[PDB]
């Protein structure tokens, strides 16, 4: 599912991807080179 | 009928012009995800000259919006493509084509 | 109808031994963070991306 980020591009050298997991919601969010990735996974299973 | 999505940015300055050969590497898929062509399985870049209409319209308009070194995804509408006839035995009629094109160099 | 063939690249996964989860009365914290830095990528080592 395509997602929008400032300067969209396939992962390239010198890129830093930050992955955040919040089990309370639950939700998974990403940031590429510090800029937020406008898309989150949420409401998934928690049996593991 | 051409929609261009960038995958990897190019130089951003050089653009193809009419009468200039574009050397590209592509991978054609039908919009349901079935591959039907790729110049990388032949290990030979595909050369064509802009303006001579040697390729479908979507390529001519789509690549013209690309820069050298850019990797982009082209979603070509059937009427900007093989259309109702369709390449027999390869591409069904009324098929939207999705390409992963990379403008290697202009020559 | 006919079976289809193509050449594909092998893909492998690597993980740290870091396991977190949520359960009622569990002792684990709920929010976690990590980063991955890309050093070298060949866009097309083979005919497949």
């Amino acid at each position: 599912r395509p997602v929008t980020s400032p300067g969209q591009h396939l992962l390239a050298p010198e890129d830093v991807v930050s992955c955040c997991l919040d089990l309370s919601v639950p939700s998974i969010s990403f940031r590429i080179n510090g800029c937020p990735v406008q898309g989150v996974f949420e409401a998934f299973n928690l049996d593991g | 009928g051409v929609q261009v999505e960038t995958i990897s940015p190019g130089d951003g300055r050089t653009f193809p012009k009419r009468g200039q050969t574009c050397v590209v590497h592509y991978t054609g898929m039908l919009e349901d995800g079935k591959k039907f062509d790729s110049s990388r399985d032949r290990n030979k870049p595909f050369k064509f000259m802009l303006g001579k209409q040697e390729v479908i319209r979507g390529w001519e308009e789509g690549v013209a919006q690309m820069s050298v070194g850019q990797r982009a995804k082209l979603t070509i509408s059937p009427d900007y493509a093989y259309g109702a006839t369709g390449h027999p035995g390869i591409i069904p009629p009324h098929a939207t084509l999705v390409f992963d094109v990379e403008l290697l160099k202009l020559e | 109808l006919l079976l289809q063939t193509n050449l594909i690249n092998y893909v492998t996964s690597i993980r740290p031994n870091i396991f977190v989860g949520r359960a009622e009365g569990s002792t684990q914290y709920g929010k976690w963070y990590f980063e991955v830095m890309v050093d070298e990528v060949v866009p097309f080592l083979t005919a497949q991306a």
